[PDB]
C-alpha cells in the first residue's frame, strides 16, 4: 500500500484504540447478519439462522478474533502484505474456494465497525488511510487464486 | 420491494436521523472524496475542503433525495425519475460510485448513532442503498 | 431499464438459438468451471468433466428457465420467484457467481453466432443477464 | 500471473492468430456500447450516440488498436506485468481517473471479441488461461491506486 507518513500515523495511532477481542467479532457476525451468502462457509458454526444468533454465537466470536488478530500482524508488515498473507491466500482460494469480491466486504464491514465503536476518532482522514490498508489485504489474500 | 420488516427500519432509523440528515449526507461524500479520490472527478466545479459550503449543500440534497426515498419506498422508480436520467444519462455516472457513497453513508451513520446501528438495521439500510443504487443507474441496464 | 430495444432484441437473438439453447447452456457452465473454479464449490454433487451428462442435462434446465424468462420480460419476478427462493435462500449461492456464468454465456453465443452477435445484440443480452441475476438474487434473507 | 507453461503456450500460440487491430478496434467500441458509462472518458471522439456511430468511429477504431498492442506487450512479460503497466497504472490513475472494475469490463469484452473471432480455436481451456492473463492485466492497471 503506499500510505505517507502522516497516513501510517494515523493508522497505527487509531489500531492502539482497537479492543482486538470484540471489534472482529462484531465485525464477522455483520458480515453473515448482511451479505447471508457468507454464510454457507461458516454453516459448521451452528444456529446462523437469525441476527440475535450470528451475533451471539461463540464460534463467530472466536473466530473473528483470530481475523481480527491477522490484520494487526499485517498493519506491522505494510511493506510486504503478500507475503505475510500467502499460507492465508492457500488456504482461502484452494481450500475455501471463497471468491475474492468478499475479502472487499469483511474489509469495508471492519471498516463500519470500527466508526461504529471510536466515533469521532474515526474522521474521513483516518478512514482514507484505513481504505487502503484494507485493499491491500484484500488483494493479498487474493494473491494465491489458482 | 424491501420485506415489511427492512422498510420498518428504514424508516425508523431514518427517522431518527432526523434533522442531521444534511450533515450525513456532507460528511459522507467527504469520507467518499478522500476515501476514494476517483470520485472527486464529478465535482471539479466545487471546493472539496473539509467544511466546504458547497460540499455541505450538495449534503443536504442528498439526504433531501434519500428522504423522499424513504418516504416513497414503493413509488421508488417513479419518485427518483428525474434523478435516475439526470445520473445515467446526463452524469454517466460510473456504477461503482454509488456502492461507495452507500459505504460512507453506512460509515457516518455508525459514527454518529453507534447506539441505532445494530445488526438488522445495518442489513436494511445496506438492501434499502443497493435498491436506491438499481433505480438510480437503471438507464444503464 | 430494458426498454423496447432490448426486448426486441433479446426476443430475436433467443430465437436464432432456437433448439441449440440447451448445449449453450452446457458449454457455458462448462466454461465457468474451467475459468473460475470457485463456483465448482456449488456442485460437489456433479460429475464436472468434460460433457458430463449432469452438465449437460443441468445445462437444458438453465436454457428452459432463460426461455421462460425471455416470455416473461414485462415480469421476470413472477416468473424466476421459485428460482430465486432457490438459489438465495436455499443454496446460498454468492452473487458474483451470477455475472461469472453471463459472462460465460455470452462468450458462447458469440462464439457460436458470430455473425449475428452484434453490438446492440451484445448490449441487450448484457442487460437481459443481469435482470435476470437481479431477480435471482433478492431472496436473500 | 503464476501461469503455467501448458498455458503460455497456450495464450502465445492463439494470440499469433488474432489481428490485433481489428479485435481492438471492435473491444473498444463493444465497451462503450454494452457498458455505457465509460463514454464519460472519450468525450471528445465525437459521435457515440447510437452504436453504429461508435464503431465506424475512426478515433475508437485508432485508439483501439493502441490498448490492444498494449495488450500484446503484456503478453510474455507475464512475469513482470507490475512494471510492464507501472506507466499507464500511474496514467489511468492520476490522469484519467478510471475506477479499476472498468479494468475488469474491458478484459472480458476482450475475450468476448476472441471468442467471436476465433470460434472453436477459442474452447473453455483456451479461455481459462486467458481469464488469467486479463485478471493480471487489470491487476496490474490497478497497482499505482492506492
Ligand atoms: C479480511 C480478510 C480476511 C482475513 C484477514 C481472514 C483471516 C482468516 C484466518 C486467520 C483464518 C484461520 C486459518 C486457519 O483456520 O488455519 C481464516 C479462516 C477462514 N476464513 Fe477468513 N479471513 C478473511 C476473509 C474471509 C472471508 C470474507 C470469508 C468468508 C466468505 C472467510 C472465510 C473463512 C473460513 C470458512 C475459514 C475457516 C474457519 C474455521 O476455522 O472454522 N474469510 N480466515
Ligand atoms: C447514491 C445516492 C445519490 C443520490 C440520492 C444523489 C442525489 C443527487 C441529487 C439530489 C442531486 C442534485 C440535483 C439537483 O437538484 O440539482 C445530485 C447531483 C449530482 N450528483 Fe448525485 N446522488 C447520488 C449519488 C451520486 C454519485 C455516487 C455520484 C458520483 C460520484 C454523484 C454525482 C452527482 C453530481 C456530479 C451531481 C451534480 C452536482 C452539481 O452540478 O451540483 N451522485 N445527486
Ligand atoms: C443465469 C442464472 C441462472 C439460472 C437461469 C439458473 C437456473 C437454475 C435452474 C433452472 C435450476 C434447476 C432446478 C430444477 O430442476 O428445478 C437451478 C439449480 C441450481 N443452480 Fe442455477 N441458475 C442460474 C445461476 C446459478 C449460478 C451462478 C450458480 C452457482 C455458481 C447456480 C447454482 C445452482 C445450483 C447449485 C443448483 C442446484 C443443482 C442441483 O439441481 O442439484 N445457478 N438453477
Ligand atoms: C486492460 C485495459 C486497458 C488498457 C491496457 C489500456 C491502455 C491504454 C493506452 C495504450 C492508452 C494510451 C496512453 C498514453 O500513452 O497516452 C490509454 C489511454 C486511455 N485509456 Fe486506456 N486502457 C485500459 C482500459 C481503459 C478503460 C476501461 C478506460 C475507460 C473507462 C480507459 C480510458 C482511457 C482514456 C480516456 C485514454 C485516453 C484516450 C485519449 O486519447 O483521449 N482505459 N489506455
Amino acid at each position: 500500500v503506499h500510505l505517507s507518513a502522516e497516513e501510517k500515523e494515523a493508522v497505527l495511532g487509531l489500531w492502539g484504540k482497537v479492543n482486538v477481542d470484540e471489534v472482529g467479532g462484531e465485525a464477522l457476525g455483520r458480515l453473515l447478519v448482511v451479505y447471508p451468502w457468507t454464510q454457507r462457509f461458516f454453516e459448521s458454526f451452528g444456529d446462523l439462522s437469525n441476527a440475535d444468533a450470528v451475533m451471539g454465537n461463540p464460534k463467530v466470536k472466536a473466530h473473528g478474533k483470530k481475523v481480527l488478530q491477522s490484520f494487526s500482524d499485517g498493519l506491522k508488515h505494510l511493506d510486504n502484505l503478500k507475503g505475510t498473507f500467502a499460507k492465508l491466500s492457500e488456504l482461502h482460494c484452494d481450500q475455501l474456494h471463497v471468491d475474492p469480491e468478499n475479502f472487499r466486504l469483511l474489509g469495508n464491514v471492519i471498516v463500519v465497525v470500527l466508526a461504529r465503536r471510536l466515533g469521532h476518532d474515526f474522521n474521513p482522514d483516518v478512514q482514507a488511510a484505513f481504505q487502503k490498508v484494507v485493499a491491500g489485504v484484500a488483494n493479498a489474500l487474493a494473491h494465491k487464486y489458482h | 420491494v424491501l420485506s415489511a420488516a427492512d422498510k420498518a427500519n428504514v424508516k425508523a432509523a431514518w427517522g431518527k436521523v432526523g434533522g442531521q440528515a444534511g450533515a450525513h449526507g456532507a460528511e459522507a461524500l467527504e469520507r467518499m472524496f478522500l476515501g476514494f479520490p476517483t470520485t472527486k472527478t464529478y465535482f471539479p466545479h466545487f471546493n472539496l475542503s473539509h467544511g466546504s459550503d458547497q460540499v455541505k449543500a450538495h449534503g443536504q440534497k442528498v439526504a433531501d433525495a434519500l428522504t423522499k426515498a424513504v418516504g416513497h419506498l414503493d413509488d421508488l422508480p417513479g419518485a427518483l425519475s428525474a434523478l435516475s436520467d439526470l445520473h445515467a444519462h446526463k452524469l454517466r455516472v460510473d456504477p461503482v460510485n454509488f456502492k461507495l457513497l452507500s459505504h460512507c453513508l453506512l460509515v457516518t451513520l455508525a459514527a454518529h448513532h453507534p447506539d441505532d446501528f445494530n445488526p438488522s438495521v445495518h442489513a436494511s439500510l445496506d438492501k434499502f442503498l443497493a435498491n436506491v443504487s438499481t433505480v438510480l443507474t437503471s438507464k444503464y441496464r
